[PDB]
C-alpha cells in the first residue's frame, strides 16, 4: 500500500535506472514480459511498492523515463526488460541539453517539464498511500543535472509533504565527458540541499577505483561501474521491497538518518565486490565505499546497514557492537545508538551473503571540497561561461551556488568537531 | 455540619469539572497552535518554490533579450 | 460489573495485546472462536471473567478492547490471526500512514484524523458496561503512534470520562532492541503529557525482559514473541484480581491505594517469578519461599534499576497458584532479615499480600514452564528514578545540538514543547528525591 514513484532522467540516469529494475525484477521473480514466475510469497507481499498490478496479473514498474534525446531511451526499449515499462511514461525530447545545466533547468527542460508532471500526477492518483519520489540522475550532465533538479522543485510544489529521495551521480575527471562538469555539479548541489530529504552520493571516482584496483579492470567500461550501482541500489531498498520485523518506508528512513535537514547526503557501501566478521570488516572499509571519502578522516552521525543471506542473528549483533567499541572515536557521542542493522533472509542473485552500507559521515565533505576546488579553478578565470550566460543566467547565481556549497562543508565541519561536554 | 457536607461534595464536583475544563482548553490550544505552525511551514516552503519560478521566468526573459 | 476496557496503541500495544488476550482465553478457557463451555449463563452474567469479556447471544465471549494503529500492517495480522473470530471488526481500527517514529505526527498530524473515530468505538464499549471501573492502555514510550497517539488519546479520555482510572503499560526503550533513533524524544514527550492524565503506569524495560529471556530461558536472540509472552504473564497476574475471585483475593485498586502516595509518583517496579525453562523445571519444585526471594533480585525486574540503592514506599505481593498464607508469612519473615529492604520513615514497612488460587497458564509452544505457583511483586521504590536518569541523559545529548528536532518542528511542534517537557522530567526526578529524604 506504500507506493513509490520512480523517475529517471539523463543519459546516466536512465541507464542506472534500467539496471535497477532488471535486478529487482529477478529478486521478485518478474520476467521482461511483466509476469510472475517466482517461488516465494515474500516477493509479492510488498510488490506494490514499485510495481502496479494491471490486467492479466501484470506487474508494470512505476517508473517514468525522462530525457531530452531519444538516443538513450531507445536502448532501454530494445534492451532486456524493455517491454515491461508503460509506453505512455516515455517522455523524451529532441533538442537535447548538450551537457548544459542552464538548458536543462531553465531553457529546454522547462519546455518539457509540464509534460512530465502529467505522467507523475497519473501515477500518484493510483496510489493508496504515496511515500515519495526517488530520482536517478547524474550531476555532471545537462538533462539529468539541470532538468533533474528542475523536476524536484516542481514536484515539491504539488507534493510538499512527500519525501524526496535521489540517487545523484557525482562526476569525476577519471570518467569525464566534458570540461564543464564541475559547473553542472555545483549548480545541482545548490538545488539538492534545498529540495531533497535524502540523497545517495554515487561518486564515479569511487566506482572507477574499485573496478580498477580491486576488481582488476584496466579499462573500466560504463557497464562495470553500473554493476556496482545496481547492487548498491538493490541493497538500500531491500527492506523497502521485502517484508520483515521492521516496517520500512522512505520517511522513517529520512527521520532516522537526517539529524539536520541540510546534511542529508549519505555514503553508500557494499560487500563483497566468506563469514560474518569478514563481511562486516569489509563493509566499513574505505575501499568498499561508493563515495571517495575515507570514513576515518571524519566522524559518523547516523549509520544503517543490511545483511542479506542466511546467517546467525547472534553473530551479526556481535560484530556490529564489535566495530563500534573498537572504533568509538569515529562516532559522535551526542547521538546515542546511532548505528542500526537489520537482516534479510533473501540474498542477492549470485551471492551466499552480502552487506549494503549507508552512512551519514562528516567525511563526506571531501567529496564537496573536490568539486568546489574544480569549480573555483575554472570560475576564477571565467572559463566556459558563455554556455550558461547565453541562456539567460548571470555570475550572481554561480556565486550563490558556490557559497551555499561552501557553507555545507563548514556545517559538516561544525558537527564533526562538536563534543559532548 | 450539614452545610459542611454540602461544601465538600460540591467542591469535588467543581474540581473535577475544572480538570475537564482546563484539559479541554490545553488540548485545543496545542491543536490550534500546531495547525497554524504546520501551515506556516508549508506556506513558507511553497513561497521559496514560487520564488524559483519567478527567477526561472527572468532567466528565459533575459535570454529573450539577447536574441 | 466493574469492567475494564483495554486499549492497545501502536505495533507494541497490539502485539502485546495479542499475547495478553491469548493468555486470558487460556486461563479462562475460551476457544479462539469465542465459545466458553464452562460458562452456562448465556447472554451475559455477573461473573469475574465478565470484566474483560462481554457476552453475546451466540455464546461468543467478546473481549472489551480496542486495537488502534496508524498503519494496518500490524493489526491486519490480527484480522487473519488465530483469534480473528474473537474480535468484532469495529474494534480493530487502522489508518493508512504511520507516524514514522514521530511524536508530532502521532499526536497531531496523522492522529487527528482517527482520534474521533477511536473514541466513538471506545464509547460504544462504555455504553455496554453496567459500571465502568477504568481503562487499560498498552503502548510504547518511543513509537510515534505509541507515544504520540497515546498522549492524544489519554487527554481525550480524561475529558469524555472525567477522572475515571486509566492505567498504563508503557514499554521502556532499549538499545539492544531499539526500533529507531529519537526514542528518548518520543519518550520524554509522551511521559510529560500523559503524566497528569494517568493514575498508575507500569513500566517495562525491553532490556530487562531481553536479559531475562537470555538468562532464564536460555534464548540467544529472543524475538518479540518471546518477550510479549513473558510480559503477558505479568499483566495476567496484575489483572488476576479483576478476572478471578477468591477469599484471599484482593482487588487491584486496593493495591493501587498503597502504590500511589502522590499523584506524580505512579510508577511501580514490577517483578515476576519464577521464570524458568521446561528443561530446568523438570524434577525441581520451586516452593513459595524460593519464588519470593527471586522477587528481591534486580536480575528479574521489569525495569533495570537498583532498589538497594533506593528506598521503598510500598511493597505488594500478588501470589497465584497453590499458595498458602502460612508459607507467605514464613517467607517474608526470612526475607526481611536477609535483604536490603529500607522503607522511608513516613510509611509502614509491612507487605501487602494477595493470593489467587487459579494456577498460572502457559502458551502452548511457549518457552515458559507450567509451574504450580507464581508471584508478581509491585513495589513502589525511589530507585525507579534511575530509569528516568538513563533516558534523560540520552535526551540531553541530542537536544544539546538540536539533532532530529527539525522533524518535530516541521510537523507543527515548537522547541518550547521540548524545553517544557524536559524541565518537567527534571522535576519528576527531583520529586523522587524529595520522597526519599527522611523527615525533620
Ligand atoms: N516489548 C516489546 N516492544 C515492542 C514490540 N513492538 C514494538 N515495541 C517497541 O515499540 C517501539 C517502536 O514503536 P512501535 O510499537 O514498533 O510502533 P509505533 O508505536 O506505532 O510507532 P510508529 O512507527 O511511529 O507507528 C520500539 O522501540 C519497541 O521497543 C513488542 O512486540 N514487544
Ligand atoms: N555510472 C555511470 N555514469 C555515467 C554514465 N553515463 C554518464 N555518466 C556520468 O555522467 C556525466 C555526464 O552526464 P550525462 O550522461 O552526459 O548527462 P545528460 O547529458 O544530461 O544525460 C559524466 O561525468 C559521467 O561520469 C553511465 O552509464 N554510468
Ligand atoms: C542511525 C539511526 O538508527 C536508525 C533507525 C531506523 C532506521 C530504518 N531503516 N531503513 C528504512 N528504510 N531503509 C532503511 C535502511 C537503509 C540502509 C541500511 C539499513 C536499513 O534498515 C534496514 S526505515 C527506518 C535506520 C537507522
Ligand atoms: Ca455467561
Ligand atoms: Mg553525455
Ligand atoms: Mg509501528
Amino acid at each position: 500500500m506504500r507506493e513509490i514513484v520512480h523517475i529517471q532522467a539523463g543519459q546516466c540516469g536512465n541507464q542506472i535506472g534500467a539496471k535497477f529494475w532488471e535486478v529487482i525484477s529477478d529478486e521478485h521473480g518478474i520476467d521482461p514480459t511483466g509476469s510472475y514466475h517466482g517461488d516465494s510469497d515474500l516477493q509479492l507481499e510488498r510488490i506494490n511498492v514499485y510495481y502496479n498490478e494491471a490486467t492479466g496479473n501484470k506487474y508494470v514498474p512505476r517508473a517514468i523515463l525522462v530525457d531530452l534525446e531519444p538516443g538513450t531511451m531507445d536502448s532501454v526499449r530494445s534492451g532486456p526488460f524493455g517491454q515491461i515499462f508503460r509506453p505512455d511514461n516515455f517522455v523524451f525530447g529532441q533538442s537535447g541539453a548538450g551537457n548544459n545545466w542552464a538548458k536543462g533547468h531553465y531553457t529546454e527542460g522547462a519546455e518539457l517539464v509540464d509534460s512530465v508532471l502529467d505522467v507523475v500526477r497519473k501515477e500518484s492518483e493510483s496510489c493508496d498511500c504515496l511515500q515519495g519520489f526517488q530520482l536517478t540522475h547524474s550531476l555532471g550532465g545537462g538533462t539529468g543535472s539541470g532538468m533533474g533538479t528542475l523536476l524536484i522543485s516542481k514536484i515539491r510544489e504539488e507534493y510538499p509533504d512527500r519525501i524526496m529521495n535521489t540517487f545523484s551521480v557525482m562526476p569525476s575527471p577519471k570518467v569525464s565527458d566534458t570540461v564543464v562538469e564541475p559547473y553542472n555539479a555545483t549548480l545541482s548541489v545548490h538545488q539538492l540541499v534545498e529540495n531533497t530529504d535524502e540523497t545517495y552520493c554515487i561518486d564515479n571516482e569511487a566506482l572507477y577505483d574499485i573496478c580498477f584496483r580491486t576488481l582488476k579492470l584496466t579499462t573500466p567500461t560504463y557497464g562495470d561501474l553500473n554493476h556496482l550501482v545496481s547492487a548498491t541500489m538493490s541493497g538500500v531498498t531491500t527492506c523497502l521491497r521485502f517484508p520483515g520485523q521492521l516496517n520500512a518506508d522512505l520517511r522513517k528512513l529520512a527521520v532516522n538518518m537526517v539529524p539536520f535537514p541540510r546534511l542529508h547526503f549519505f555514503m553508500p557501501g557494499f560487500a563483497p565486490l566468506l563469514t560474518v566478521p569478514e563481511l562486516t570488516q569489509q563493509m566499513f572499509d574505505s575501499k568498499n565505499m561508493m563515495a571517495a571519502c575515507d570514513p576515518r578522516h571524519g566522524r559518523y552521525l547516523t549509520v544503517a546497514a543490511i545483511f542479506r543471506g542466511r546467517m546467525s542473528m547472534k553473530e551479526v549483533d556481535e560484530q556490529m557492537l564489535n566495530v563500534q567499541n573498537k572504533n568509538s572515536s569515529y562516532f559522535v557521542e551526542w547521538i546515542p545508538n546511532n548505528v542500526k542493522t537489520a537482516v534479510c533472509d533473501i540474498p542477492p542473485r549470485g551471492l551466499k551473503m552480502s552487506a549494503t552500507f549507508i552512512g551519514n559521515s562528516t567525511a563526506i565533505q571531501e567529496l564537496f571540497k573536490r568539486i568546489s576546488e574544480q569549480f573555483t579553478a575554472m570560475f576564477r578565470r571565467k572559463a566556459f561561461l558563455h554556455w550558461y550566460t547565453g541562456e539567460g543566467m548571470d555570475e550572481m547565481e554561480f556565486t550563490e551556488a558556490e557559497s551555499n556549497m561552501n557553507d555545507l562543508v563548514s556545517e559538516y565541519q561544525q558537527y564533526q568537531d562538536a563534543t559532548a561536554d | 455540619k450539614r452545610e459542611h457536607e454540602r461544601e465538600v461534595i460540591q467542591k469535588a464536583i467543581e474540581e473535577n469539572n475544572n480538570f475537564i475544563k482546563m484539559a479541554k482548553e490545553k488540548l485545543a490550544q496545542k491543536m490550534e497552535s500546531n495547525k497554524e505552525n504546520r501551515e506556516a511551514h508549508l506556506a513558507a516552503m511553497l513561497e521559496r518554490l514560487q520564488e524559483k519560478d519567478k527567477h526561472a521566468e527572468e532567466v528565459r526573459k533575459n535570454k529573450e533579450l539577447k536574441e | 460489573m466493574r469492567e475494564c476496557i483495554s486499549i492497545h496503541v501502536g505495533q507494541a500495544g497490539v502485539q502485546i495485546g495479542n499475547a495478553c488476550w491469548e493468555l486470558y482465553c487460556l486461563e479462562h478457557g475460551i476457544q479462539p472462536d469465542g465459545q466458553m463451555p464452562s460458562d452456562k449463563t448465556i447472554g451475559g452474567g455477573d461473573d469475574s471473567f465478565n470484566t474483560f469479556f462481554s457476552e453475546t447471544g451466540a455464546g461468543k465471549h467478546v473481549p472489551r478492547a480496542v486495537f488502534v494503529d496508524l498503519e494496518p500492517t500490524v493489526i491486519d495480522e490480527v484480522r487473519t490471526g488465530t483469534y480473528r473470530q474473537l474480535f468484532h471488526p469495529e474494534q480493530l481500527i487502522t489508518g493508512k500512514e504511520d507516524a514514522a517514529n514521530n511524536y508530532a505526527r502521532g499526536h497531531y498530524t496523522i492522529g487527528k484524523e482517527i482520534i474521533d473515530l477511536v473514541l466513538d468505538r471506545i464509547r460504544k464499549l462504555a455504553d455496554q458496561c453496567t459500571g465502568l471501573q477504568g481503562f487499560l492502555v498498552f503502548h510504547s514510550f518511543g513509537g510515534g503512534t505509541g507515544s504520540g497517539f497515546t498522549s492524544l488519546l489519554m487527554e481525550r479520555l480524561s475529558v469524555d470520562y472525567g477522572k475515571k482510572s486509566k492505567l498504563e503499560f508503557s514499554i521502556y526503550p532499549a538499545p539492544q532492541v531499539s526500533t529507531a533513533v529519537v526514542e528518548p524524544y518520543n519518550s520524554i514527550l509522551t511521559t510529560h503529557t500523559t503524566l497528569e492524565h494517568s493514575d498508575c503506569a507500569f513500566m517495562v524495560d525491553n532490556e530487562a525482559i531481553y536479559d531475562i529471556c537470555r538468562r532464564n530461558l536460555d534464548i540467544e536472540r529472543p524475538t518479540y514473541t518471546n518477550l510479549n509472552r513473558l510480559i503477558s504473564q505479568i499483566v495476567s497476574s496484575i489483572t488476576a484480581s479483576l478476572r478471578f475471585d477468591g477469599a484471599l483475593n484482593v482487588d487491584l485498586t486496593e493495591f493501587q491505594t498503597n502504590l500511589v502516595p502522590y499523584p506524580r509518583i505512579h510508577f511501580p517496579l514490577a517483578t515476576y517469578a519464577p521464570v524458568i525453562s521446561a528443561e530446568k523445571a523438570y524434577h525441581e519444585q520451586l516452593s513459595v519461599a524460593e519464588i519470593t526471594n527471586a522477587c528481591f533480585e534486580p536480575a528479574n525486574q521489569m525495569v533495570k534499576c537498583d532498589p538497594r540503592h533506593g528506598k521503598y514506599m510500598a511493597c505488594c505481593l500478588l501470589y497465584r497458584g497453590d499458595v498458602v498464607p502460612k508459607d507467605v508469612n514464613a517467607a517474608i519473615a526470612t526475607i526481611k532479615t536477609k535483604r536490603s529492604i529500607q522503607f522511608v520513615d513516613w510509611c509502614p514497612t509491612g507487605f501487602k499480600v494477595g493470593i489467587n488460587y487459579q494456577p498460572p497458564t502457559v502458551v502452548p509452544g511457549g518457552d515458559l514452564a507450567k509451574v504450580q505457583r507464581a508471584v508478581c511483586m509491585l513495589s513502589n521504590t525511589t530507585a525507579i528514578a534511575e530509569a528516568w536518569a538513563r533516558l534523560d541523559h540520552k535526551f540531553d545529548l541530542m537536544y544539546a545540538k538540536r539533532a532530529f528536532v527539525h522533524w518535530y518542528v516541521g510537523e507543527g511542534m515548537e522547541e518550547g514543547e521540548f524545553s517544557e517537557a524536559r524541565e518537567d522530567m527534571a522535576a519528576l526526578e527531583k520529586d523522587y528525591e524529595e520522597v526519599g529524604v527522611d523527615s525533620v
